[PDB]
RNA sequence: UUGACCUCAAAUCAGGUAGGAGUACCCGCUGAACUUAAGCAUAUCAAUAAGCGGAGGAAAAGAAACCAACCGGGAUUGCCUUAGUAACGGCGAGUGAAGCGGCAAAAGCUCAAAUUUGAAAUCUGGUACCUUCGGUGCCCGAGUUGUAAUUUGGAGAGGGCAACUUUGGGGCCGUUCCUUGUCUAUGUUCCUUGGAACAGGACGUCAUAGAGGGUGAGAAUCCCGUGUGGCGAGGAGUGCGGUUCUUUGUAAAGUGCCUUCGAAGAGUCGAGUUGUUUGGGAAUGCAGCUCUAAGUGGGUGGUAAAUUCCAUCUAAAGCUAAAUAUUGGCGAGAGACCGAUAGCGAACAAGUACAGUGAUGGAAAGAUGAAAAGAACUUUGAAAAGAGAGUGAAAAAGUACGUGAAAUUGUUGAAAGGGAAGGGCAUUUGAUCAGACAUGGUGUUUUGUAUU
RNA sequence: CGAAUUUGGGUAUAGGGGCGAAAGACUAAUCGAACCAUCUAGUAGCUGGUUCCUGCCGAAGUUUCCCUCAGGAUAGCAGAA
RNA sequence: UGGAGGUCAGUGACGAAGCCUAGACCGUAAGGUCGGGUCGAACGGCCUCUAGUGCAGAUCUUGGUGGUAGUAGCAAAUAUUCAAAUGAGAACUUUGAAGACUGAAGUGGGGAAAGGUUCCACGUCAACAGCAGUUGGACGUGGGUUAGUCGAUCCUAAGAGAUGGGGAAGCUCCGUUUCAAAGGCCUGAUUUUAUGCAGGCCACCAUCGAAAGGGAAUCCGGUUAAGAUUCCGGAACCUGGA
RNA sequence: UAUCUAGCGAAACCACAGCCAAGGGAACGGGCUUGGCAGAAUCAGCGGGGAAAGAAGACCCUGUUGAGCUUGACUCUAGUU
RNA sequence: AAACUUUCAACAACGGAUCUCUUGGUUCUCGCAUCGAUGAAGAACGCAGCGAAAUGCGAUACGUAAUGUGAAUUGCAGAAUUCCGUGAAUCAUCGAAUCUUUGAACGCACAUUGCGCCCCUUGGUAUUCCAGGGGGCAUGCCUGUUUGAGCGUCAUUU
């Protein structure tokens, strides 16, 4: 809030063959007699300084959110939209894909990857793994160094180690049927997420 | 300064509001801290229910005359009718209000019944007993809606 | 090498004073050598040894006066706690815990009960 | 991924800690791994390097080069090993810094502190 | 003559305390103007900036001389709302709360005014010990112009009877956590480029660990770490079941009927003026001056004044965590932030160099290379340096070093030139360049007819 | 050019104040109100500037009121839906 | 154009970004794509989100660079010349020989304020000495300032300024002897004591304030790269004490 | 001194630049139109022109911009009575 | 067709733009409460084998003591038999010390490195003079001790 204003600059006025911009004065520095207090000046403040009370979070209707979530779920059901989103579902026997209490109560990441291979999301695992790439901006030193695709979303009803196993499994996200975030039901506002359901998850969706 | 057909607005922004702006970025942090403090207090008073028993009290004005809510504490007359003392009730967690008065038989009876139900619903552990842990509940307000 | 604090503590006060005076003499001789020579760290070694002897003497003297003042109030201000000015002005634990007879009787008669709600 | 709230995933913070770590933290950083035979003998994968160990450079322009460390330049974040030098064209030998992560240890200079360290890590000697 | 008491002194008397720093927040005092009103004086800015005094981790406030007018609520504080509303305002510009309601947090209380009067039962201090944040004994002193116990209005005290119920201590075994320390997974296997593999290609392994960083390029598996778990030390300390141990015995507290009482804060309340302030308007609060109370009295009940009722509290004395604050200090985690003229003035020996008598003002300034391996040696030159070498992946990285734009310069060279140059339309000349004839065609004299 | 002289040092007078044999003079190259920092990014109906392309449409300097006459509101002209 | 969510399992050390290029293609254009050089580590297309998002000007800000232009100019203070030496190199350095000037209210010999090592020696010319430099008040390294008598220190002047005390909400103001209970040295009793004592008098009634006022006392000769009324030799004096 | 050399070496100013006559034009052109003309590179002067440079005219007007000063302006105020 | 402007399949200059990077800032959130007469914050001098600055420290001076780790520091030297250890370290932790002149700053003053007084000890054939070492002497307030003053006022006669 005080950037560009930590000076006692005062305009020289007219009659001195210089622009009327305020000038830090004094002497013996090189900063003396130098323009200040302006977006056009070096060292001055910017135009319309950025403020913290800008709007950051935007309110949304609950019914609108639920409509979007239901549309995302139905788009997940639609098989063409998953291919359009590019989720390597050309090998899945049919969509939606339902697994059972074995995957619900799975415990180790090795058997998690094995179950993913059995069902057909191992291609998505490889997609994410080979898609991990460096960013193309300043996020690399702003703590967003690498970018990668999104893998399957395994949705469950009860947590018995599935979350931890598929948590270390790259790309794959896990969700509870109670929450079912739109943020991964349609990443990047693109419909057709690859979602792996369980039987309990299907009944809880009901 | 004034222009086409528009409502006349009264925006009180002729002071240094930019210095006096408070933005609640800490909503989530405050909620987390409040839940953490509630959990810590519950652990500190592990058998106790984290809440005092509040009486049933009628809202004052004619706008809210229809509604009933929670008061501050039970009257001394209500405590006497329940059959104990104000200090004892304060120790066992009944909120006691000295300045409230009982001029309504319905409210008197409702609060006396609340006190009786609370007494039948609690178990005061003896000072030098076996300490029979009793699986605390976390809300007397929820236990006696 | 440098003398070590444990044998400095083992040795007596006369030995400590003699060692200190010999260390000062060696410092003077070594400093003349430094004036006559380009570079040498034995002067730092000797200064460290002098510091060790001086701190051993200081700690033994402070321990002696502490044992002299042991058991009695009004200790010298260099021996009492240096915690903080505010902490020292603050009430002691006994003073803070002190309560009146009325409040003591009230607390004894009506403490906080350990009640619970199950059924 | 990380799960604790006392560990930071900040690149700037991590680099600051690395570059401003003290001498002991630097020793822990310049910890180095043992060879296959050494690991089979003891049961330890990596150890903080020492001055008088024996190291086999297995990565870099001097891959597969045996020697013994001459110094552990914690300030330079490397180790200097004898027989691994550069010949300044005036005819001088200047040590070449090699990273302990790139080298491998083929012999342990064992004192009782190192033996206790192996025991704590879970070695068998 | 000798002892006191009261008041006031003096001691390098014995022991203590205050100052100052610090402003991010907090409690007050003092206090503007620029500005807006399209002028300007009330107003606004603003009960703000500047100045002054005073604390803490929070402060302040706080358990009603409250809000209300209801079937009443019930300390304080904060949020949503009330509400840009009631109201104030050259009724213009503008300003502008509070009750109720939902929620967060909830904690309640204690002094004065009482004869202990069958025993000042109270306390500081000095000595002597001890189990030393203190205890015990003794002796001075303070104190009867009042120190204990007992009571704080919600009550309570003194008496006459009533079936009762509750214990006391200083060290541990584990207890939010503080200082923390340590241990626990898996490739550096093989080919290609490269100076370096951390890149690409095969085979793998671990994973409650594929967060991050470093290593000669983009590394889960090379290192530190990360995930889950064990263990070891030094603490403020009640989160209690058992603790090494004599019996506190008339002893404190609560309670049920009655009887008599029931003390409750004064130059204060209140009133009149003056000034300031407030939304408070025949005056909201504060303060100066004048007058000056009462005891079922006194205050309030948002229109000034009689008179008659009602409702609600109990001032002129005091303490108290939490929810709240947070551009300061300490520690930590992050971001759709900035990226060396940006971001703090300061990424760097930055409040530095420097200027001013002084208050004060206040810069510029990052990058060789993976590694100095920082150019040995010969020669010209007085020397600086040059040429040749040498190191390096690169010297088109050589202190004046990552890349090295433009302005502005010297030189390969090309064209033009009678007091400007540049430009448009259109050709010519010179220079230079893309497009296009193996394109999906003949069936057999040439062939390099499963290739046509 | 022996004095109402000249001058060093130490002192006192500080900003609406000082000092002035009086010029609005001097008060650190600043004086018809110094300098420093802050309020302050003071206000400005008044100057200056206001950064990519193409397509379509496309004006007004006139009415009324205003301490209004270098400005606004209003109606008119124009665009879009 | 800078960032963000998706996707291209997109491009890349066999060369990304960037920059240069009267080379090419496309779009009416904003511009995009490619060819060739330099370069060495990241970057892009598509669907969306977002903004500190587009420069020719503002006597715009900061930095850099021109024509003018090898130009104006380097002309006050009378003035330089010959030889030698040293040096790569001499109008400028040193030595000698001439010629001159300041002409004792100096261009001499010291000091005050101020400066702070500029003093001196030895090396030494990258920058500075608006020409040059072998020289320097420049650069590098070192040396140098010696007091009982000279000053400060002591006194008080103009004045400043605590205390008692009184104002001010307060930072602080007044006041300096005023409406204050304002106080230290001598033969000393001569031996366990003790400026407690058989004793004595007063009256400035803090302090600061002058390196030119007042004031206790040192001179000569010699000595160094530089210090001397300070060192040395000689000859003295003052204060305090015994 | 200027001038020419050896060494050293700035600044003002600069939309682009630099030959005229008339015309018209914002009513006094270096550029536009018509005509006169027009030949590299330059040196010393020179002061007609560049409506030459120096400064957001200080004269005048406007602003609902000030300030110094005055008073029998409006509204107040220290002091005094 | 010489010398004097434009453009390079072109170099070399001047200059530091762009690109890439970042132990730095800026905002957000969370946790905690800790300055000083037991002398703070801030100054001024000095301390390293070679230091001018910066860091740290105070004549015990780039540090002493204690604890932990375990074999360094490194620009060049220096003691590597300390390296199976009561032990390197420009290490970490940090509880004992030291802490020059100052500074609220305290004996009085302060443009003085000025001027006092008290106590003890030592030396100068010394209680007084000088010197050396050590310990002290501020003000405003509170409680207490001692010594006092006041026909303020009680007990009221040699």
């Amino acid at each position: 809030e005080k950037a560009g204003h930590q000076t006692s600059a005062e305009s020289w006025g007219t009659g001195r063959a210089v622009a009327r911009i305020p000038r830090v004065g004094g002497g013996g520095t090189g900063r003396s007699g130098q323009g200040a207090f302006g977006n056009m000046c070096r060292g001055g403040r910017m135009f319309a300084p950025t403020k913290t009370w800008r709007k950051w979070n935007v309110k949304v209707n609950h019914n609108e959110k639920r409509y979007a979530t239901a549309s995302a779920i139905a788009a997940t059901a639609v098989a063409s939209l998953v291919l359009a989103r590019g989720h390597r579902v050309e090998k899945i026997p049919e969509i939606p894909l339902v697994v059972s209490t074995d995957l619900e109560s799975i415990q180790k990441t090795k058997e998690a990857v094995a179950a993913l291979k059995a069902v057909g999301a191992h291609s998505d695992l490889l997609k994410v793994l080979k898609s991990k790439k460096l960013r193309a901006g300043k996020g690399k030193y702003r703590n967003r160094r690498w970018t990668q695709r999104r893998g399957p979303l395994v949705v469950y009803a009860e947590d018995n180690g599935i979350v931890k196993a598929l948590r270390n499994v790259p790309g794959v996200e896990t969700a509870n049927v109670a929450s079912l975030n739109l943020l991964q039901l349609a990443p990047g506002a693109h419909l057709g997420r690859f979602v792996i359901w369980t039987e309990a998850a299907f009944t809880k969706l009901d | 300064a004034i222009s086409k057909n528009l409502p006349i607005l009264k925006n009180h922004f002729r002071k240094h509001w930019q210095e006096r702006v408070k933005v609640h970025f800490d909503q989530a942090g405050k909620k987390v801290s409040r839940r953490n403090a509630r959990a810590t207090r519950a652990a500190k008073i592990a058998p106790r229910p984290l809440d005092l028993l509040r009486p049933v009290v009628r809202a004052p004005t004619v706008k809210y005359n229809r509604k009933v809510r929670a008061g501050r504490g039970f009257t001394l007359a209500e405590v006497k009718a329940a059959g104990l003392t104000a200090a004892y009730a304060r120790t066992i967690g009944i909120a006691v209000d000295h300045r409230r008065q009982n001029r309504n038989q319905e409210i008197f009876d409702a609060n006396v019944q609340r006190l009786k139900e609370y007494q039948s619903k609690i178990i005061v552990f003896p000072r030098n007993g076996k300490a029979p842990e009793a699986e605390q509940v976390l809300s007397a307000a929820a236990t006696f809606p | 090498a440098g003398v070590k604090a444990y044998e400095l503590r083992t040795k007596s006060k006369e030995q400590l004073a003699s060692q200190l005076v010999d260390l000062k003499k060696e410092l003077a001789e070594l400093k003349v050598q430094k004036l006559s020579r380009p570079s040498l760290p034995k002067i730092k070694t000797v200064r460290k040894s002098i510091a060790c002897v001086l701190t051993v003497i200081n700690e033994q003297q402070r321990e002696a006066v502490r044992q002299l003042y042991k058991g009695k109030k009004y200790q010298p201000k260099d021996l009492r706690a240096k915690k903080t000015r505010a902490l020292r002005r603050a009430l002691t634990k006994f003073e803070a815990s002190q309560v009146t007879e009325k409040q003591r009787k009230k607390q004894i008669a009506f403490p906080q009960r350990k009640y619970a709600i199950k059924a | 991924a990380k799960q604790s709230l006392d560990v930071s995933s900040d690149r700037r913070k991590a680099r600051k800690a690395y570059f401003t770590a003290p001498s002991s933290q630097r020793r822990v950083l310049l910890s180095a791994p043992l060879s296959k035979e050494l690991r089979a003998q003891y049961g330890i994968k990596a150890l903080p390097i020492r001055r008088d160990d024996e190291v086999l450079v297995v990565r870099g322009s001097k891959k597969g080069q045996e020697g013994k460390i001459s110094s552990v330049y914690r300030l330079k974040f490397a180790v200097q090993v004898d027989k691994v030098t550069k010949e300044k064209v005036n005819g001088a030998s200047v040590p070449i810094n090699l990273h302990p992560s790139k080298l491998v240890i083929t012999k342990l200079h064992l004192d009782k502190d190192r033996k206790a360290l192996i025991q704590r890590k879970g070695g068998k000697l």
